[PDB]
């Protein structure tokens, strides 16, 4: 009386992205470049 | 220009333009619009830049504008500022071309002959062009100011 294929269970992935190598490089770059000086702008010493 | 310099060196080899040289042409042609903008800003404020350079140059070197100097009297002072204006025009040409060959051709070949014949002090001219560099760079954005500094720097380096 049992159902061999009851239903297909969703799975929560163990490996969280934005820790994966490519995004991690990119996240580092966007953060660090934002904190650094900005090209093509008149005022840059004013910004915190 | 970048195009003519690359073509001339390739002509020395007689080879058709190398892939790297063609890529250089691609880069220059692609960034041409930004170059046009830099030249446009400098020529739009050409009057202010030139006059401020005159003020600063005379202040660093009062002896050129003192009595017994080349720039004594309104007419002589005006001719000195006209020379500064000519070199600013040359700098805009060089920015647009992307190479310093136009600046060299029009104004820098034989400048020592011309200026000492006129009696004008070449090192003082160099200080004036340095003032032009500072004023123009202040008007320009940081990215634009870096390139314009190079074009001014050839002029001052030749003057020495």
């Amino acid at each position: 009386d049992a159902i061999v294929v009851p239903s297909f269970a969703p799975v929560k992935p163990r490996l969280d992205n934005t820790k994966l190598p490519l995004l991690s490089r990119a996240i580092a770059e966007q953060e660090a470049k934002a904190r650094q000086a900005d090209p093509s702008k008149p005022r840059f010493i004013e910004l915190g | 220009s970048v195009v003519t310099k690359s073509i001339v060196n390739a002509d020395a080899e007689a080879r058709y333009l190398s892939p790297g040289e063609l890529d250089r042409i691609k880069n220059f042609v692609s960034t041409g619009e930004r170059r046009l903008r830099i030249a446009q800003t400098l020529t739009e404020n050409r009057e202010r830049i030139v006059k401020q350079a005159g003020d600063q140059l005379f202040q660093k070197r009062p002896d050129v504008v003192s009595p017994g100097g080349n720039a004594y009297g309104e007419e002589m002072t005006a001719t000195c500022l006209r020379d500064l204006d000519y070199y600013l025009r040359l700098v805009t040409y060089g920015i647009v071309a992307g190479d310093v060959t136009p600046i060299e051709e029009i104004g820098l070949v034989g400048v020592r002959e011309m200026y000492n014949s006129l009696g004008t002090p070449i090192p003082a001219v160099a200080e004036g062009i340095r003032a032009m560099k500072n004023v123009a760079c202040s008007l320009l954005s940081a990215e634009d100011a870096a390139e314009a500094g190079s074009y001014f720097d050839f002029v001052i380096g030749a003057m020495q």
